[PDB]
């Protein structure tokens, strides 16, 4: 995981500055979008978090009660107590569910934002390298460069 | 059968042979605010474009009467100037009424009675502008739209309440609007025999709504039950759980009555429980609830009124009973 | 200075005595009127209902009208685009070529939002105005396309395409609004029809409204921005989770897959999987159907940049048609790089969101697969006789339905990773030749190397584990008798004892790690060693064609799509193989 | 802990699930007079600025259509004069809505339908400028900033008055404007649990006013306090010196209404006092005092609440201790 962080970030810092490179202009409204990036990437950090931590303490009851449902099943079907204990296992499982449900959307939800924040550099680097290899002097590779 | 009042406040009562002397219409204004807003938008319409029409009828002929539509045109001064057809008249005097006025066919210092005309035309123009602006301005301050949002509960209820039968029904104001000094008038409309003789077809006795300050009126931002004691010396002594199916002759209507806050004009909304339409052992299912930092109202569970063990007989035998548990 | 039929001849454009309506420019002039007449009519009424707690219903047709909308607003941006470059030429800029166009854009955002308050405020009868709107917007648009017609302007330009599209568009949406009017009676009618919208919405405590949103928010999760605000301030408690809809439940998930399991029965391992097909396929093909079309959309991106690439590094309009008017063509429209760039930047936009809903539905059929089978093998231990492993169920709950959901999580990517690395390959070859064969054969061979390094890791793992497992027996002695060992000094013994285990456990970590540090450099290090076989042998073992920017940088970023799904497809099947062994052993223990 | 009604009378309630089936913009009228200030001149300037741009349109539209975009303009007639560019267009149509007009660019004779276009043009301008000047008539008389200006005393406090345990808060009517026709309403909102088995959560009991003519008005000019006789068959019957703390569920609300002396409209000012807010044992300072020849109020002392020892125990205990020395 330590490899793999460093990797993403390096590459991420590379990838800018390729892009800078290529085009100077791009640096200007890096900016904003390196707020809004930063903002979004804490309200995620502290909600994932949040999520996480719920979604892995509601599995310790589910696998608790199946556990006790197979050491005391002969007790629990004399009382014919079946129906009651088979209403607590679907809200252990629903609480379960609902836990992971809400944790992989707002991993959706990170992940559509983090897309459409990378579109929107492309398309300031396309366009922008596009008008410097028109206009000025700004070589032919180097805008396929900073596009890739 | 017939009901007294729908359940949106709409009157079912057909009214015949109404001996008019011309009364419905002497009071032009009022039936000019009350015609909906399509039917006021065509009758403006038609005052103004009639006004234009007519006002273009006298330029135009008053045009043709001084000899100013032949040609001919320098030898002579028009009475109002390049007046060529009934279209240059009509836009004539559509500039004038209007007072957009572009001046391409002004009214020049020639003839009188264009003077009288153009004064006349200005007169009747500012009186019946002002009379169309202050009727929809009466308009715009009508109040309908405004009780359509208060709420009544579809189901009326008979709980035992403080240990006597208690007949109860839920209101809703959905706005934030407070309806300024709210009050109620509940009545059981009911064919009443009298002793002495006399039955009235729709007779209206009003039943006490139970206040500790013993009077008529709520305050209402969340929907609150309106109950009333029927303990004796009112309606509905007698209301055994029987009688209560559709072809009963017994109604209740409600009627609650204030002022909007906004534009301070008095309003009403009412409704009506048929005699199926009120259920006997129910109880209003709790609607607030404390979240997170405030009184949370929750309608969806408005009129479910959930049921509960209640002695299914009449409010007398009820107080019959008790009188022989004492003694 | 800026007149909407362009200066020209003396302002001749604006001279209609030819007959108006066949005077192109006014034509394409009444085109702007009815967009007018929708942002006119609507932003007075959007902004007083713009100035509680709803529970919104739908309008049915009400996902086909976002997918209308979505493409309407494509063509409009296309159609932008052609008018911009169309008028290029010329000294006078020409509005009407792209100003009604631009125009009918807002328009249209402005119909989508608009329709949007009436849904969430179910006042029906207000979707007359759009019923209005359509019309205008389709006659207007019809009588452009006919009297471009009659010039005999053709399929040959790119317009008349595009006003084509605008016209079916129209079409489209006017039978929509009359689908609308028709089910639901709003107009002067009987009145009928009210829907009391559902159940699952009204229950205060169900915050999970992903499938009660409107198509686009469906697709950005643009509710989840409310629950993370809160989840900012307030920490999440499981009041603040809301609870899940009627539609995934425990009991309705297990109804569903009982009603499979008695069909399948009607008609063993392979019973439950068909079972698993019957209940849960319709949702998994919609997700492979948004992942593949996020594949292809991804793929449009390296050809974008080879064009645009194309274009800036030459060096550079015919068909003047409407008696001045110009007609930029399909050929010259795609080879403009300004207008590349932006269908590059709607592909990709559209791509992404799309692949980000596929994993969506994919995580969320497998979750109610969970709940499903987890509800099932526990009415089957209801029943179970008294002969028979308690531990055995435990896990079977724990990592046994884990891997069947982790293989329903990535059974698209198991349909899509094929064809992506196909048609990857086959467009590299397209864009470089025989050298691009090489490159890709070279890339392709990663993916065996990292099956062959997973499965030497899982083998160091499990023999990472038997240590691991006897390191821990052995301070759990240690720690249980700590008294009596402080108490007669035995402490340092034993932890040499469990020192001597723990170098034991380090001699297999050190396998453990050399896998893993394999398996970090194959990854990273085979496409660039693709990438140097593939233009290296392009130039001087093949002495192929000449390296220009576009086709080499075009091919590199086809490299960089095709890593990934030949990193991640040995996973994908080892998941496979996996949920497979555990499909058959629940069918073992769900036979007992 | 939520309250009912903060201590500005902005109610604390939250609706929630509510079904609109289009009545909050069928009132498009109330609505519009509700808008604040700000958004209410939007929504005007929006109004004004898309007719003239739709009719700037119309105009442009037609005059293209009839050939009058063309330069070789000597040898036809425009249909409306010297419209030259969608400017010509823009201005023309603005003179005409608002009824400028300077005539440089003056209908025609020539080409009926910019005669009807200009009959359109000025029947929804006099539609639409009917309708603003009213709603906002309608919104210059809102009489929320004169509710504003209505104050309570910040500390209701629970004194012994001849011989009872009295509740009592002190209002004030800042301005000269008489508040025509006060009447206050004072409620006691707590959870009440009923012996049948009913809880409502935010029940209302209405406490009677103490007044010798036995109703709910008052005379407001000088501060005056109101209270209320908690001898018996009324809330807070039982309420201990002890349980006025933070979280005691107890509140109570008071709401003066009144129409305002000058704008001739119902207003309405309410506050809330929680159990902390309320204090025991405690006497309103004096206020009014009689200057150089007049009756001068000192609102500086408006809510002080001087401390005077009281008997610290419940109104039922009271009760129970004077039938006690009585026999
Ligand atoms: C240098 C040039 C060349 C090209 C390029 O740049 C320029 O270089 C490329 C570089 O190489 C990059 C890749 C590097 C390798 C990366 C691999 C990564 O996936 C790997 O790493 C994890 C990422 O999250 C995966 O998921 C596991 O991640 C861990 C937690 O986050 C857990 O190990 C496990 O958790 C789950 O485990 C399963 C349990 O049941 C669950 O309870 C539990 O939550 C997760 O999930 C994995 O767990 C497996 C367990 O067997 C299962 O199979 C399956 O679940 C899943 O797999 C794991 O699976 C997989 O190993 C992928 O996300 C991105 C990735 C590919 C990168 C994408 C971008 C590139 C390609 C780069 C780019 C083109
Ligand atoms: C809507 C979807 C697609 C439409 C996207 C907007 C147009 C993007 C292309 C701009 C363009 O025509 O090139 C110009 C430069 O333009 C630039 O320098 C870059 C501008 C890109 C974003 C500018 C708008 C920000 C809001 C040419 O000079
Ligand atoms: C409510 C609506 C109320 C409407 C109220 C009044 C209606 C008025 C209608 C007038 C119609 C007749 C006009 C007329 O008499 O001619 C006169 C104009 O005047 C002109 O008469 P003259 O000047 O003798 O003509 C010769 C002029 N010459 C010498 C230039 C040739
Ligand atoms: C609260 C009030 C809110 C009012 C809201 C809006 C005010 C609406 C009137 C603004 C003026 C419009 C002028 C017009 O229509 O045509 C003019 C275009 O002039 C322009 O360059 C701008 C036209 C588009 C304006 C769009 C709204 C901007 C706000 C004619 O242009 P021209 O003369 O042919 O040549 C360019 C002139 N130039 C050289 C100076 C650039
Ligand atoms: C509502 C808005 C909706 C927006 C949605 C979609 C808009 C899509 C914009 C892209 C259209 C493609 C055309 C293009 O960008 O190139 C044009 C620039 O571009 C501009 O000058 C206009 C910039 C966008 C303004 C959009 C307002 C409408 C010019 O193309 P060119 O001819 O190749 O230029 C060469 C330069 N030369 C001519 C000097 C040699
Ligand atoms: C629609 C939005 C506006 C699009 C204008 C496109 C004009 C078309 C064009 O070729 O650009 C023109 C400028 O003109 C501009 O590019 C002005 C760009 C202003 C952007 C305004 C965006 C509004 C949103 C390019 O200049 P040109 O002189 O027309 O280049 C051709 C003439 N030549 C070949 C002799 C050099
Ligand atoms: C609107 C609703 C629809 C919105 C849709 C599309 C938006 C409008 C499309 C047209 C925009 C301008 C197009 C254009 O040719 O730009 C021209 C400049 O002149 C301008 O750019 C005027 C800019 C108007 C400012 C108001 C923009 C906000 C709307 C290009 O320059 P030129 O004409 O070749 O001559 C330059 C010399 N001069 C600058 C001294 C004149
Ligand atoms: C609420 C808003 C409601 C808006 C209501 C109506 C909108 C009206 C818009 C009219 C647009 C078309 C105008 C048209 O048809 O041309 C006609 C004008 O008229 C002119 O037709 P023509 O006379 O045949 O032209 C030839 C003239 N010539 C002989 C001099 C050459
Ligand atoms: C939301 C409202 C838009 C309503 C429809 C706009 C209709 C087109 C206006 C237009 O063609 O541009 C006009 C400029 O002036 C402008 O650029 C104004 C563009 C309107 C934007 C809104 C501004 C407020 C063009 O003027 P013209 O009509 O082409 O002048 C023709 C005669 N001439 C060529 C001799 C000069
Ligand atoms: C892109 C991450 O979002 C997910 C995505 C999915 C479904 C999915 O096609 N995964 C691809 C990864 C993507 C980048 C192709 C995949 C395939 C094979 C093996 C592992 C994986 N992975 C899944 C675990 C994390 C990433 C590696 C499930 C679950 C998640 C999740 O949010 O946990
Ligand atoms: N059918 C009717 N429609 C409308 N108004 C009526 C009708 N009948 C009576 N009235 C009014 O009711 C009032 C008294 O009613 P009646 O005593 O029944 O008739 P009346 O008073 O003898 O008629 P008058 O006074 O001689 S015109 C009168 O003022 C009438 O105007
Ligand atoms: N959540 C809500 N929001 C707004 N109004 C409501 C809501 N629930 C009920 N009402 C109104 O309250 C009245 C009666 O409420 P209920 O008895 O609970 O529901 P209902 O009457 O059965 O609904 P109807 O009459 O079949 S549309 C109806 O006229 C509704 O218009």
């Amino acid at each position: 995981t330590l490899e793999c962080l460093s990797r993403s970030t390096l590459l991420c810092v590379s990838a800018l500055t390729v892009i800078s490179y290529v085009t100077p202009v791009f640096l200007v409204a890096l900016l904003p979008l390196a707020v809004v990036c930063y903002f979004i990437q804490k309200y995620f950090r502290v909600a994932s978090r949040d999520l996480q931590q719920l979604d892995d303490t509601t599995q310790l009851p589910l696998l608790s009660h199946f556990a006790e449902t197979v050491e005391g099943l002969t007790t629990i079907r004399a009382f014919r107590y079946e129906a009651r204990f088979q209403q607590k296992l679907l809200e252990y499982t629903d609480s379960n569910n609902i836990a992971s449900l809400f944790l992989t959307a707002a991993n959706r939800w990170l992940e559509v934002r983090m897309e459409y924040i990378g579109a929107c550099v492309v398309l300031i680097a396309a366009a922008t390298s596009i008008s410097n290899s028109l206009h000025r002097e700004l070589s032919a590779g180097l805008v396929g460069l900073g596009l890739t | 059968r017939a009901r007294f009042v729908s359940k949106k406040g709409n009157c079912n009562v057909a009214h015949k042979n109404i001996r008019e002397q011309g009364r419905f219409l002497q009071d032009v204004f009022t039936t000019l605010v009350d015609l909906k807003w399509p039917h006021t938008l065509l009758i403006f319409t038609m005052s103004f474009l009639c006004s234009w029409l007519l006002f273009a009828m006298v330029w135009w002929l008053i045009a043709f009467a001084h000899g100013d539509l032949a040609p001919g045109e320098g030898t002579n001064v028009p009475c109002v100037t390049s007046i060529h057809s009934f279209s240059s008249a009509f836009l004539f005097s559509i500039e004038v009424q209007v007072t957009i006025g572009f001046g391409g066919r002004m009214v020049t210092e020639e003839c009188p009675l264009a003077i009288l005309i153009l004064i006349v035309q200005n007169i009747v123009g500012l009186m019946i502008n002002a009379i169309m602006l202050g009727c929809i301005f009466m308009k715009t301050a009508q109040a309908h739209r405004r009780a359509e949002t208060l709420i009544f509960s579809k189901h009326a209820v008979i709980t035992l309440r403080h240990g006597r039968l208690c007949f109860m029904l839920r209101v809703g104001d959905l706005r934030k609007s407070m309806i300024i000094s709210a009050t109620i008038h509940m009545q059981v409309v009911r064919k009443t025999t009298s002793p002495e003789g006399e039955v009235v077809p729709l007779h209206q006795v009003d039943i006490p709504m139970e206040n500790g300050v013993g009077g008529n009126g709520i305050f209402l931002v969340a929907p609150l039950i309106i109950y009333h004691v029927i303990d004796s010396n009112s309606p509905l002594y007698d209301l055994a759980p029987s009688d209560l199916h559709h072809h009963q002759d017994l109604e209740i209507i409600v009627i609650l009555e204030g002022v909007v806050e906004t534009t301070g004009i008095t309003t009403q909304a009412r409704t009506s429980y048929l005699a199926d339409e009120i259920l006997w052992g129910q109880r209003f299912v709790p609607i607030v609830a404390e979240e997170d930092g405030r009184y949370s109202v929750d309608y969806s569970k408005f009129g479910n009124t959930i049921k509960v063990p209640t002695p299914l007989c009449t409010a007398r035998q009820l107080d019959e009973d008790r009188s022989l548990l004492d003694a | 200075p800026l007149a909407f039929c362009g200066t020209e001849n003396h302002s001749a454009a604006y001279r209609v005595d030819q007959g108006v309506l066949n005077n192109g420019c006014f034509v394409d002039a009444l085109n702007v009127v009815p967009h007018v007449f929708l942002l006119f009519i609507t932003f007075p009424i959007l902004f007083i209902g713009w100035g509680h707690h709803s529970t919104w219903l739908h309008f049915p047709g009400h996902n086909l009208r976002w997918i209308l909308t979505f493409i309407l607003l494509f063509v409009l941006v296309c159609e932008i685009a052609e008018g911009i470059l169309s008028d290029g030429v010329t000294e006078s800029r020409h509005l009407h070529l792209y100003m009604p166009a631009g125009m009918a854009f807002m328009a249209a955002i402005t119909s989508v939002v608009y329709y949007h308050n009436i849904e969430t405020s179910n006042f029906p009868k207000l979707l007359i105005a759009l019923l209005i709107y359509w019309t205008l917007a389709f006659i207007t648009k019809t009588i452009k396309f006919v009297k471009f017609y009659d010039h005999a302007i053709g399929f040959s330009q790119l317009r008349f395409c595009l006003t084509g599209l605008l016209v079916i568009l129209y079409g489209m949406l006017l039978l929509v609004e009359v689908n609308v009017i028709r089910v639901r009676r709003y107009i002067f009618f009987k009145t009928p029809r009210e829907v009391k919208p559902p159940e699952d919405l009204q229950d205060l405590g169900v915050r999970f409204l992903q499938p009660f949103v409107n198509l686009l928010s469906k697709g950005t999760y643009w509710w989840m921005n409310a629950f993370i605000k809160t989840a900012h301030k307030k920490p999440i408690d499981l009041r603040a989770i809301g609870k899940l809809p009627i539609a995934m439940r425990a009991l309705t998930n297990y109804q569903r897959l009982c009603v499979a399991f008695d069909a399948q029965a009607r008609k063993g391992a392979r019973a439950i999987w068909r079972a698993l097909c019957h209940a849960f396929g319709r949702r998994l093909i919609l997700s492979s159907t948004f992942r593949i079309l996020a594949d292809l959309l991804g793929f449009a991106g390296p050809l974008c940049i080879f064009g645009i690439v194309d274009h800036l590094g030459k060096e550079n309009q015919p068909k003047t048609q409407f008696l001045g008017v110009y007609f930029v063509s399909s050929q010259e429209f795609l080879g403009n790089a300004y207008v590349l760039a932006v269908l590059l930047f709607l592909a990709l936009l559209l791509q992404r969101t799309f692949l980000q809903a596929s994993y969506y539905v994919a995580i969320e059929t497998g979750i109610n697969l969970r709940g499903a089978i987890q509800t099932k093998i526990y009415n089957k231990i209801m029943h179970l006789s008294t002969s028979n492993t308690a531990g055995q169920i435990c896990n079977l709950v724990a990592i046994d339905t884990n891997q069947l959901m982790w293989f329903f999580f990535l059974c698209p990517n198991l349909w899509a990773m094929p064809v992506q690395i196909i048609v990857g390959v086959i467009l590299l070859y397209y864009i470089l030749g025989v050298s691009a064969l090489i490159g890709a054969a070279v890339i392709i061979l990663l993916a065996p190397v990292q099956y062959f390094v997973a499965t030497k890791l899982s083998q160091a793992q499990r023999s990472t584990l038997e240590h691991s497992n006897e390191r821990l027996k052995q301070t759990n002695e240690m720690l249980r008798g700590m008294k009596l060992l402080k108490l007669y000094a035995w402490e340092s013994i034993f932890c040499s004892r469990v020192e001597v285990t723990r170098r034991k456990e380090m001699t297999s970590l050190r396998a453990f790690a050399v896998y893993t540090s394999i398996s970090i450099f194959m990854n990273t290090a085979i496409p660039i060693a693709a990438v140097l076989i593939t233009f290296v042998g392009h130039v001087s073992f093949f002495k192929e064609s000449d390296l220009s920017p576009s086709v080499a940088f075009a091919s590199l970023s086809l490299f960089h799509i095709l890593v990934t799904p030949l990193f991640l497809l040995s996973s994908v099947v080892r998941s496979t193989v996996k949920a497979l062994v555990s499909v058959q052993k629940l069918s073992e223990f769900l036979s007992s």
